[PDB]
């Protein structure tokens, strides 16, 4: 489950649910009520990974980041995931930032220095390339993904429930 | 816009 | 490998081959001579997962369903390729899901149908039997040739053979 | 860990780093200083898998090959030296030249050939029998050749390869 | 002509050539041997504008930036050529680069050194263009690495514009 | 900076800010708190130019009209970006014309609309209110988000404040 | 307005209209009844600029040419040409009665045939040869089609009115 | 004019306006305030046709459906729909307030979401699912973009006046 | 065949041929020797429809206009050919032009005189098509200038249709 | 419904079904069991129209021909879809013209062929038998499958029986 890397060892809240097959490596911080599902890998060796509270990383997904060059003309984001975020099955989340309540559709890929605003839906099977800034409260999908439109209030209320229901799921385990 | 695929 | 969820334990046929690293959770049923390959996840906690006879779920794939809108029902002699995501859909007998594909909720794949590698089948999409279907979002390409239907009648049967050479 | 298939046991160099959750099955050969990361599956039952020196197979990836027929020729999976196969890739019965980079989430199908010093973009699909030249950028689904690589990108593939080796040493 | 904005006065090297019709406003710094051609506008009021050594801003072009409260100032390297009627907006341009006439470079874009942007190109926000390439189109795409003759042309283009400006006043 | 053409003198509100290098010719009406930035050209000789209140015409832009048959009518709190060509068109309140864009005769830009930089809006094109429109030739992409609407509400009002910091 | 460059002073016909904010530099020759509109720059330092009779160079445009080498074409514009607002005209040849749509860019050694229309916002790349009597637009610009007889007639009636428009900028009796 | 087919007589609301030259056959239901304009043909012999309230079927249009296979969509049109002139509406489902551009062709088992516009001259192929609140056009038709709230407001305020247009007959 | 809308009745020249199945509603004016073929619908309720002399509106076509609140009525010149199953909607069409069968012309569009629109074409709102051109596609594009013989073919296309309708001596 | 043109009267088989609102003018021959649906117009004044046996001309369609060239010849068991324009062409037995299509003069459609909905077959285009052809301008896409050919053997015949349940 946990593995140290250099001097780093994962800082995982007591209420975080961690399923079987998961591997969390190195500089990884995970907050309260977050749930990490089967065979997910969170490899915080190149750069850190921070995951807020109430966030779900679903099965077979991978979180990582590109190698840091310690140059100043090269912005190089770590992996920062907010609260009540849903990261779908088999996603690849790579050195990007994801705002609160957002939903990354299963099988999507998010590359380094991209930013997903809060309350945003990434369609399944999408690809968000490096340095793409996705605003809050939109639907964004495709390969490479396009901003389609602002979300409806019904879709926003859905985001308000998605990650909380996954928390409820993890407690019955 | 987006269109371009800079890098990777 | 096997995990209970609430009052549900997997009902796995004794001739079912289950590779190492697999996790089968909750309301899952798997039929005779089906084979579940390395690191696949079959998570039946939101809905039931039903898998017929002689079907292969290949490595690193994920089977799930959405909140209680369909469960996951897979027929007999189905091949689900590596790293596929099979999510709340229905797949008919003898069909082949190309590796790395994504099939979303309430989709239905007809029997004897080939889904190309790396396809996305969107929610509620109905794919007819005996067609080639590919792309993201997937679209029906053409009818299957009889030489391709012949292949479909072997694919899952050869994978039954292959599973037997393991600890099985 | 490692699993026997018929008469075949994996041949793995003693400096190969094999992370936890990995399954390596059957006719698999892995060379010096290579790194197989967490939950990767290397299934050499249908055909063989040969991985050179200093190569990285990243997390949740799958290596396999299609069933060989008695025909039409089936390619095994052959991966050169100092190659990087990205997270959650599917590498299926193809050949990959030295120093190349397979962007995370890509799918490379049977009899395809990736030239050396080439970059496959993340999320690409390289279809059956497609032949990608060396020293190019290739991406998309289906993938197409975009352009030649710059000297900086080529130097990146060189300098990157070694860095992936030091990373495993700290484990 | 030079204009003050709040507390900011342009800081212009004593060897900088500034052509007639030019307006330079506020927080703008221009290095030695640079040449600013007819009717160009360098408005450093929302954010600062920095231009290095031996750089030419050609005729009728506009340099500006977006309001700040992350947002990038305008930073132009040494021996850079900004072609006629270009719009240079809150971006970074590395040494010896050539911005094709009529191009538009938006905020937080970065142009690597020794690169050519083709005429009439559009480089949108947050795009990173590597060094030593040809990049063109609207929106622009990276086309290829530059040949050695093109890198040589870059070594000389800005320097020729220096000598050119010396023949004026 | 102000020029006569035949019977027509520019009617420019007293609070309008006019930078150096500007030339305003003929039948041009500019409302209160508008600001016209360096080296812009407003040539009302083939036809009239009417500009509402709080509107900014940015540097090195040009306003004109084709030989007479719509004139150039720009609403309130409009932003016309640097080096634009605005030609015999109508632009509604609060809209933003991205720098380097070209708007041709009888085109109409709805209110609260964003035209992306470097766009070309051809003759007789009607662009709806509250959309993002861009490209050459331009396409309507989508409706603007609330955050983009809020940005437009503040865009020209901040430009008015920008101009007060200058010497009039 | 006029500027010397080395031993070149502009040669401007005495009926040429040159609006305020214009800068004409060096080796520039401008023919009878031509009109140079507000804030245009005609920089004849790298190479010569020659403009014929009754041609209009509209507001905020730039005419220039590339540095000559060891073969560079100067800027040559024929009679009754309309160069639209904010164009960049760079080391190219433009034939009689042609219309260069506003915001276009014409690069070195390009050639626009006479009686030809270049659509607004177009980019005509280096060495491109655009035939006479065609409609051509886009970026990079492609020949769309031949002009109709009506469109050719409109070109013959264009620049003419664009000269008269400028005549209204001076005089006391008429 | 109405026609029996087998044991189906059209069920037409008493406030429905039916213009001259119209033929309505068999299993067709038409709701209150709907208008069927000149020379339109609504043939419900292969399968049913159901039209909601305040819906307009414009002139020279045809509504039909394919031979049903009992081993299959009828034609279902919601409320306040506008079916443009000379359209072919074939075994599809059209949601409330949508507008089918004149001369369009919608084939079997297609579904048009509510508050959607199909551009004139479009072809929506078999089993095509068009989401609500979009602009869709072409042959084959493709989703172009979402509609604005104001454009949706126009749809809501439209077919109302189209009902009133028939009251003057 | 003729229908009153509000306080308009059609103004139809006494030599106009009107085939069976036609419906002419409201504010419609049709000139001398024009011929309106079977099952055509000319609905002048939203706005006016004006049709010149010697013009043919062929079978199963529809003429209408969008709601008025500029906003163009439908105006067709002399010796125009509107092909079978066309949709002519709030546009202007100049003399001697030919609209290929199954074409669609949308509101505020304008077709120059002596112009050919190819069959199955779509001319969108506010598009201005010049005289003397061939224009086709969906959406249509101007292709080229018409040739001498194409012009000559236009000069006789509507006249032949007049003569054809006069052979309907039962019907006129 | 039937109209004389000059010396010509339509010749219509006594088992031909002719719906209300149809107009058949002049030199038109229509064979046995054919069915002409509501508001179709068959105008045989410029040139002749000949329709074989068991053929269906669907609602709101138009059949015509150019001034004299090619007459309009339609074989047996053909399906002409709703709102089609069939103009001076020849269509072979068992073929299906998808609804909203336009077939221009001297075009030839081989037998057992499908024209996709909304297609434009240009003047003089020769479409071979047993293919799917579609688009605007239409192009031969591929040969028909067995199910598609089986489908063509049934389409017109079903439309025959459809028309017999009418009054
Ligand atoms: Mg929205
Ligand atoms: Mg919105
Ligand atoms: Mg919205
Ligand atoms: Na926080
Ligand atoms: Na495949
Ligand atoms: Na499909
Ligand atoms: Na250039
Ligand atoms: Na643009
Ligand atoms: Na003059
Ligand atoms: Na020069
Ligand atoms: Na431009
Ligand atoms: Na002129
Ligand atoms: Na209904
Ligand atoms: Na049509
Ligand atoms: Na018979
Ligand atoms: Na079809
Ligand atoms: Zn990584
Ligand atoms: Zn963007
Ligand atoms: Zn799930
Ligand atoms: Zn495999
Ligand atoms: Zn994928
Ligand atoms: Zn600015
Ligand atoms: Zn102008
Ligand atoms: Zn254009
Ligand atoms: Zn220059
Ligand atoms: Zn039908
Ligand atoms: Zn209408
Ligand atoms: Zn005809």
């Amino acid at each position: 489950m946990e593995h140290k890397y250099k001097n780093h060892l994962p800082k995982i809240h007591e209420t975080t649910f961690v399923a079987e097959g998961v591997h969390i490596i190195g500089d990884v911080e995970i907050g309260e009520d977050s749930n990490i599902w089967f065979n997910a890998v969170l490899r915080g060796d190149e750069n850190s990974i921070k995951i807020g509270r109430g966030t779900n990383i679903q099965d077979n997904a991978t979180l990582h980041a590109s190698e840091v060059y310690h140059e100043e003309e090269i912005e190089q984001s770590p992996t920062i995931i907010g609260d009540y975020v849903t990261v779908g099955h088999n996603c690849i989340i790579h050195g990007c930032k994801i705002g609160d309540y957002s939903l990354i559709g299963m099988g999507s890929i998010i590359l380094d220095n991209a930013e997903i605003g809060e309350y945003t839906i990434i369609g399944a099977g999408s690809l968000v390339t490096q340095n793409k800034k996705i605003p809050p409260r939109v639907l964004c999908m495709g390969s490479p993904a396009k901003v389609i439109r602002e979300l409806t209030e019904e879709e926003i209320e859905y985001l308000k429930n998605s990650a909380k229901h996954n928390i409820e799921l993890s407690k019955n385990y | 816009w987006v269109a371009v695929w800079g890098d990777r």
